RNA sequence: AUCAGAGAAAAGGUGUUAGUUCAUCUAGACAGCAGGACGGUGGCCAUGGAAGUCGGAAUCCGCUAAGGAGUGUGUAA
RNA sequence: AAAGUUACCACAGGGAUCUUGUGGCAGCCAAGCGCGACGUUGCUUCGGCUCUUCCUAUCAUACCGAAGCAGAAUUCGGUAAGCGUUGGACCCACUAAUAGGGAACGUGAGCUGGGACCGUCGUGAGACGGUUAGUCUACUGAUGAAG
């Protein structure tokens, strides 16, 4: 799912034109009446088989590109179902598979019928009949291609989460400063907007602390976004980083945040919980001044500890002539006393005797 | 076929009557001329339609239609014209001026401010500060969400960090200079209401007096 | 790979004629000329 | 990256400096491009543009019209299954026929119960050869009734017939 | 020719063109 | 049509002679020469007015009258006011290094997108290249021939072309920002 | 005619030339500049939301010189 | 008493002897000229080695266009035949790639592999014969008289 690596899905009209053009360009297209009936039958059969092979190959590639929902991880499958109606996607894939099987059956029937062809017109009519039926089947499966293409675009844009490694899930009230803390902690810069549910989708960012890799995953404020956040937090080996607005500057009262945390406690069970008192200047309780940006590093270190407990010569060469063009001279880098002697050469061998080896 | 420019079409279905619409405007102007009194000559100005509607609200209706169409329909010659001595009044009658019935003091004194347009001259020389753009020339107690305004403006502004930034200062207008197309567009975008609507009440077409003064 | 008639390669050959060639060959001819 | 990342890039950095003008120029010059295209291209791709442009004019004319009102010895033909002197190929033989009802106007795939009469030849009628104009009886319980084959099964590849009703 | 194909046609080809024009 | 004419009034430019269809316009800024031998148009010079006349011409040849009229007007504008093109450098990570040689007649560009290739572009005759001081990373193309200046700007933009990358994200390049007269 | 000239046919062409018909036009023809392009109303639903322009039904209206329950871009809106 | 019939027919004889990429059928519309286009409803003996060139309807190489095309790796589409397009047994591995075709009997005077009549005995059936009958030129280089 998150692996993407799926080729673009063309439209129904584009796919039909691509298939027909490929068959026309690859297969021969010169068959006169002077050839034998067997040759005419063979030419028609070859064209039909090539068209069938091209259609089958594209359909198989489309079917293989879409990952199986069952084989995906429980967190990935839940997110896909919440975001893209996995039941509808499975129905579309099944419909495409059925259409491919029907196309292959139609091609096989047409090939068998054309094997006993009579004349050029009968072969030409049979060749047209198979192509039209394949085109009709392709045109019939029109909305499925559009739905699959949208799913592929969403899947490619989706993040590649890694719940297996140590992770810190930041979820809670919208704009409670958890997103700002996650943006500061990780290299990723999550967009923050005054409108609620600004981070509609999850944002995952890697971080390094105490020679360990921690995956900071932000969640939408708590709707489809809320449901996706709940599904991600349900199946993930991660530490909860719920943030409560101490100053209530996020628009959510302290009592409301506490009630939401108590309700979401079922998902936060069997995990290290952190209660981040946001906007202090404006379950382990840690005070982090969202307005003053104070205590974020301490909270991150505390959460990480809880999770762990729970679990030049080159410059000269480039300036002079550049790499591969500048000849480095080892004569200069010598400890010879006389500079003239170091820069001057000596006879290695003379008169049949190695002067260097005999001096 | 032939080399001709293509003509575009839309689906509003709100086309005016054209010749019939002009005839209706002339008929309404004649009825307004035949109205009771107040002998108003005022239709529009540089102000917006909302200002015109507000002005027309305090009346019991400003209407001109096409400029000089009513005068042409009435006739330059006094015999053709319903009024008297309209030969000289026809030349004076021009622009957006129309009859109305309710005023004189409000027109003379009250002149609501409105956004300026091209062709006029700004009363001062407003200078746009460099750096981040200010919607109200730094009078707000300037949102950064006007990203599309950077492309729409066309001025030397670079969208740096999602905020429009001006590399160098550029005055919007200069005193003693006519309002150009860009200057008028910038003035309309900003808070520059360098305009004041006026009215024309030189004369009155009295039923009995029939004395349209030229003052 | 591009062939020897690659238009860019001819352009780069022209550029390098006046960089690592030309002058050091002209005076080279001059030296054995005055000889 | 995550989700709409160039949409994040467009937000925080901006668009290409001249994209709006280039897209405007491309749209403006498209008319010259299409007219040029209609004259230079040749072959299959030209014939596709010819058919595609003819279609576009037809729908465009309609959309305007919708605008204004708003304002060896073997059988060589497909058959259905001494007397069998010839050979009837199994692949050529067909058992199901697509019969379209006249009043209902619906095509139903019914089994070929038998062949009533083939006007081409009584031997073909005896052999049950499915040809154009041949009368064949099919089950109508789910709708037995006769029907005339209005197509050529040897060329179309399907037994497309119309109900005699 | 000059294009790809000879404008001049075979004599039997001309006659059958005349025959095709007739029918 | 029998008669198809375009009339042009001349400014204080000294010479607008069209001898042998060769327009040699000498103005306060300088002298520009162009050859209009590819158009069969009468060039009548009377006083302060020039008439481009075509008799019994087809539509294809008739379209040349206005095109000739504009290009002559453009070069007359050059000899009187001149043309100036302002282009803004655009760079995301690597600043684009621009150096001017022979008073700017040749521009060599380095450090583009990290590339070590030194792209050398020579401007067309009648054009000079300068670096603006009021605005950073600003290149000014001024001269007499509008076509030469615009062609030089197009050549610079075409040379600085991002290849094999996503245009939607990669925005590095040199583009025209302002086109107009010297004063 | 960058493939001139000496059945493949249904068509396509911002290729040219004549006509045929119908339309506007000093009440100002097109085209271009300068503007308006409004008020109920964010009509009614829809959903993180869609204020004419996610979308589904309505398609009313006062004012005018004219402004749609909106031509598209755009907007999270 | 036999007679009709045979397209269920069988055994002998006599006569005759341009091509490529869009399915069909049935309806609803349906610009228009009873048809009626685009749209819309249903349902489903041959066969292959070498070789020479040639075509492009391009597998690779070169350059562009588009696509949620971040990068990389791709996919699709243009120009394009200059240059290539293996080695072994549906494979296999290498390879940048292991593209499709023509030389109408591709190159069998480059190359190789996987009877007829008559008679006789004959029911619904098949075999045991007598005759028989084939048909200088071009290119590669080498000299060479001569205004």
């Amino acid at each position: 799912a998150v692996f993407k690596n799926i080729t673009p899905i063309p439209d129904v009209n584009t796919f039909l034109d691509v298939v027909l053009s490929r068959t026309q360009r690859k297969t021969p297209t010169v068959i006169r009446s002077g050839f034998k009936i067997s040759r005419i039958r063979g030419f028609y059969g070859r064209k039909v088989k090539f068209t069938q092979d091209t259609i089958t190959e594209k359909l198989d590639s489309i079917l293989q590109e879409f990952p199986k929902l069952n084989d995906i991880h429980p967190f990935h499958a839940d997110l896909l179902n919440i975001l893209y109606d996995r039941d509808h996607l499975k129905i579309a894939l099944s419909q495409l598979s059925t259409a491919k099987h029907l196309v292959e059956n139609v091609a096989r029937d047409y090939i068998r019928l054309l094997k006993y062809g009579d004349s050029l017109y009968r072969c030409k009519q049979l060749k047209r009949a198979a192509l039209g039926r394949m085109a009709t089947i392709i045109k019939r499966q029109k909305s499925s291609l559009e739905f699959l293409e949208q799913v592929r675009q969403h899947l490619s844009r989706l993040p590649a989460i890694d719940p297996n490694t140590r992770t810190l899930l930041v979820c809670g009230y919208p704009n409670v400063g958890k997103s700002s803390f996650m943006n500061k902690v990780t290299r990723a810069q999550v967009d923050v907007q005054p409108y609620a549910f600004t981070t509609k989708s999850l944002f995952v960012g890697h971080f390094d602390y105490k020679y360990l890799r921690w995956q900071v995953i932000d969640t939408p404020g708590i709707n489809t976004i809320e449901m996706q956040s709940i599904t991600a937090m349900a199946h993930l080996r991660s530490a909860v980083l719920y943030f409560m607005d101490l100053s209530e500057m996020c628009g959510y009262s302290v009592a409301a945040q506490v009630k939401l945390y108590h309700s979401i406690k079922p998902l936060f069970a069997n995990k290290v919980t952190i209660l981040v008192l946001n906007k202090i200047d404006a379950v382990k309780v840690v005070q982090t001044s969202c307005v003053q940006d104070i205590g974020v590093m301490d909270v991150r270190t505390t959460a990480c500890e809880a999770l762990l407990a729970a679990r030049l010569a080159r410059d000269i060469e480039a300036a002079n002539g550049g790499a591969g063009v500048y000849n480095v001279e080892l004569r200069d880098k010598y400890i010879l006393q006389d500079p003239s002697w170091k820069y001057d050469r000596m006879p290695e061998l003379l008169d049949g005797k190695n002067v260097a080896d005999f001096v | 076929p032939k080399s001709r420019r293509s003509k575009v079409l839309t689906l509003a279905q709100t086309e005016k009557k054209g010749h019939e619409g002009k005839a209706a405007l002339f008929s309404g102007v004649q009825q307004s001329l035949d109205s009771f009194d107040y002998m108003w000559i005022f239709d529009v100005t540089n102000m917006r339609n909302t200002y015109l509607k507000r002005i027309r609200d305090d009346w019991k209706r400003i209407f001109m239609g096409k400029t000089k169409v009513m005068a042409k329909a009435l006739g330059h010659t006094p015999e053709e014209e319903h009024a008297e001595n309209v030969s000289k009044l026809t030349k004076l009658l021009h622009g957006a001026v129309g009859l109305l019935f309710t005023v004189i003091g409000y027109f003379e004194s009250f002149v609501q401010n409105d956004f300026a347009r091209a062709g006029a001259v700004a009363p001062f020389t407003h200078v746009i500060p460099a750096g981040p753009v200010y919607s109200r020339a730094g009078q707000i107690p300037l949102t950064h969400t006007l990203e599309p305004q950077v492309r729409q403006l066309g001025m030397p502004t670079v969208l740096k960090n999602g905020v429009v930034t001006l590399l160098a200062d550029f005055p919007l207008c200069t005193e003693g200079q006519q309002l150009d197309s860009r200057q008028t567009r910038l003035l309309k975008l900003f808070g520059i209401t360098a305009a004041e609507f006026k009215v024309g009440l030189l004369g009155y077409y009295s039923k009995k007096g029939a004395s349209v003064e030229f003052l | 790979t591009s062939g020897p008639r690659d238009n860019n390669r001819n352009k780069w050959a022209k550029k390098h004629l006046k960089k690592g060639k030309r002058a050091k060959n002209s005076n080279f001819s001059k030296f054995l000329k005055k000889k | 990256p995550q989700n709409e990342y160039i949409e994040e890039s467009i937000r925080k950095h901006g668009r290409r400096f001249d994209h709006e003008e280039r897209k405007r120029k491309k749209a403006a010059r498209e008319a010259h491009d299409a007219s040029l295209y209609a004259q230079k291209t040749r072959g299959i791709k030209a014939k596709l543009y010819q058919e595609k442009r003819r279609k576009e004019k037809i729908q465009m004319k309609k959309t305007i019209k919708q605008h204004e009102e708003r304002n060896k010895r073997m059988i060589t033909k497909a058959t259905f299954v001494k007397y069998e002197r010839f050979i009837r190929p199994m692949a050529l033989r067909q058992k199901k026929a697509n019969v379209t009802h006249k009043e209902l106007g619906v095509t139903m795939q019914l089994p070929i119960i038998g062949v009533k009469k083939n006007p081409q030849s009584p031997t073909y009628t005896q052999l049950g050869v499915l040809t154009k104009g041949t009368v064949i009886e099919v089950n109508v319980s789910e709708l037995g009734k006769y029907a005339q084959i209005t197509n050529n099964p040897e060329l179309d590849g399907c037994v497309n017939a119309l109900l005699l009703t | 020719s000059l294009k790809k194909k000879s404008k001049r046609r075979t004599t039997r080809l001309r006659s059958r063109i005349e025959k095709k024009a007739a029918e | 049509d029998i008669y198809k004419d375009e009339t042009l009034t001349i400014p204080k430019g000294v010479t607008v002679d069209i001898k042998a269809r060769n327009v040699t316009v000498t103005g306060p800024r300088g002298t520009l020469k162009q050859n209009l031998r590819h158009v069969d148009i009468e060039m009548k010079k009377q006083g302060n007015t020039i008439k481009f006349i075509v008799w019994h011409g087809s539509r294809k040849h008739n379209a040349c009258i206005r095109s000739v009229y504009s290009i002559i007007n453009n070069m007359i504008i050059g000899v009187t006011q001149g043309f100036r093109y302002k282009m803004r450098l655009v760079y995301a990570h690597f600043p684009i290094n621009i150096n001017l040689t022979e008073n700017g007649t040749v521009v060599e560009i380095r450090n583009f997108l990290g590339e070590r290739i030194t792209r050398v572009i020579k401007c067309l005759p009648g054009v000079t290249v300068s670096i603006s001081s009021a605005v950073k990373d600003e290149i000014i193309l001024e001269g007499n021939s509008l076509e030469n200046v615009s062609q030089s700007a197009a050549n610079i933009k075409q040379i600085c072309n991002v290849r094999n990358k996503d245009i939607r994200k990669f925005l590095d390049g040199i583009y025209v920002s302002e086109r107009g007269n010297i004063e």
